[PDB]
RNA sequence: GGUACCUACCAAUCGUAGCGUGUCGACCAGCUGCGAAACACGCAGCUGGCACUGGCGCUGUAGGUAC
């Protein structure tokens, strides 16, 4: 490829009113060929700064774009809760166009204890030959959570992947599951069943769990 | 009134070929240079390829030079993104963007286009398995209890979950799907309720995967 | 003689016998405004080249023609 645009940071987290920088540096000059994008999750971009430092219409105010040589930056002045999102930016001074990285602004809130719940397999599961135990740790924040699989006793490892939700749009909080696959025999031959979860809102790592 | 709709996504395997359309309304494609954008799952975006108005010059990235093909019919107004020798690289959300005039927003993409998802894999098209996650008999944790549904081993993406067939939206959280060692999809729908309701109301889970067509309904019940 | 004109006036150097002059335009590149317009195409302008166009000013020498 042609020009490259390094955008840094990669991600932040920003408190309401908090204003927040991005800077894409063009690996050669583009003169003011740069545009700005934003991005909303499952969501198409919008176009929020052309010709790097053009307001494009219906975009409010508090989003400028700035131009140094080679170097180009997105403010947002007053960072407003409807503002948390991806952020790109463009190069469009020559075939083929690039785009940064990208920058995923998320906002920050005070820390929430997740609530953590365990669910068994069904019994449809297990006779399928397989038995799949899920450990939900519902509406907490930050995003870092550690969270260990205890049949037994025995610390598993290796047999449970994770997932985790988008930033709530309502409550900004975040929400995550892991999940234990066995076999049907497998499953049989321990007796309780057990998640642990440590996080920054619990004093104490919590303990959830069952007996077959 | 502007708008782009396009089309033409799916699976298909390595080495193989696909087409992609790109409605336009509300505007004259001839009059404006078009491009397809494309992102892969959890990736940036990445520029792929262009056509310019009036030369009808075409111009694309080095990823996808010499195997995808940028085209246009005027009499139809649409776009369309040919993809030959397609790689496991190639599997992304695939933009319809249109550049918007010089003297108003120059060279920036005003009104891009949904987008359609293109998967480039192997294996073959399987629907879920969807199991109950039942609310935990075990007390409650106060007052609220929690209920799901497990969609497991289905490809390839996507699979729409509702709940109650989008009569309950509260406090649902549909995780994202994660591959599998097997090499297929899964994912977990919970959805946290009342636990003094819980026996009176009833809470189903609604599973669609259109690409192998099948459509699940699940009840749960404490048991 | 005079005036006007015709022809010729080494090579090199755009050209000229020589000196001076680089254009209403052509051509090569680059830039800008505009045409629904990044390239290409079109219209208008600018900068640099070039000398296709061999024009214009001045000054001749030889021969010759005509008043
Ligand atoms: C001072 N210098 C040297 C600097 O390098 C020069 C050299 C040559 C030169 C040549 C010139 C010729 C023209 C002009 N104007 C010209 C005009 C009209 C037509 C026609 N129909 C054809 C041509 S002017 C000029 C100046
Ligand atoms: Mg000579
Ligand atoms: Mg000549």
């Amino acid at each position: 490829s042609d020009i490259q645009m390094t955008q840094s940071p990669s991600s932040l987290s920003a408190s309401v009113g908090d204003r927040v920088t991005i800077t894409c540096r063009a690996s050669q000059s583009v003169s003011s060929a740069v545009a700005w994008y934003q991005q909303k999750p499952g969501k198409a971009p919008k176009l929020l700064i052309y010709s790097a430092s053009s307001l494009y219409s219906g975009v409010p105010s508090r989003f400028s774009g700035s131009r140094s040589g080679t170097d180009f930056t997105l403010t947002i002045s007053s960072l407003q809760p409807e503002d948390f999102a991806t952020y790109y930016c463009q190069q469009s001074y020559s075939f083929p166009s690039t785009f940064g990285q990208g920058t995923k602004v998320e906002i920050k809130r005070t820390v929430a204890a997740p609530s953590v719940f365990i669910f068994p397999p069904s019994d449809e599961q297990l006779k399928s030959g397989t038995a799949s135990v899920v450990c939900l740790l519902n509406n907490f924040y930050p995003r870092e959570a550690k969270v260990q699989w205890k049949v037994d006793n025995a610390l598993q490892s290796g047999n449970s992947q994770e997932s985790v939700t988008e930033q709530d749009s309502k409550d900004s909080t975040y929400s995550l599951s892991s999940t234990l696959t066995l076999s049907k025999a497998d499953y049989e031959k321990h007796k309780v069943y057990a998640c642990e979860v440590t996080h920054q809102g619990l004093s104490s790592p919590v303990t959830k769990s069952f007996n077959r | 009134e502007v708008q782009l709709v396009e089309s033409g996504g799916g699976l298909v395997q390595p080495g193989g070929s696909l087409r992609l359309s790109c409605a336009a309304s509300g505007f004259y494609i001839s009059y404006s240079s078009i491009h397809w954008v494309r992102q892969a799952p959890g990736k940036g975006l990445e520029w792929v390829a262009s056509i310019s108005p009036y030369s009808g010059s075409t111009y694309y990235a080095d990823s996808v030079k010499g195997r995808f093909t940028i085209s246009a019919d005027t009499s139809k107004n649409t776009a369309y993104l040919q993809m030959n020798s397609l790689r496991a690289e190639d599997t992304a959300v695939y933009y319809c963007a249109r550049q918007g005039y010089r003297r108003r927003s120059g060279r920036g993409f005003d009104y891009w286009g949904q987008g359609t998802l293109v998967t480039v894999s192997s294996a073959s098209t399987k629907g879920p398995s969807v199991f109950p996650l039942a609310p935990s008999s075990k007390s409650t944790s106060g007052g609220t209890a929690a209920l799901g549904c497990l969609v497991k081993d289905y490809f390839p993406e996507p699979v729409t979950v509702s709940w109650n067939s989008g009569a309950l939206t509260s406090g649902v959280h549909t995780f994202p799907a994660v591959l599998q060692s097997s090499g297929l999809y899964s994912l977990s729908s919970v959805v946290t309720v009342p636990s003094s309701s819980l026996g009176t109301q009833t809470y189903l889970c609604n599973v669609n995967h259109k690409p192998s067509n099948t459509k699940v309904d699940k009840k749960v019940e404490p048991k």
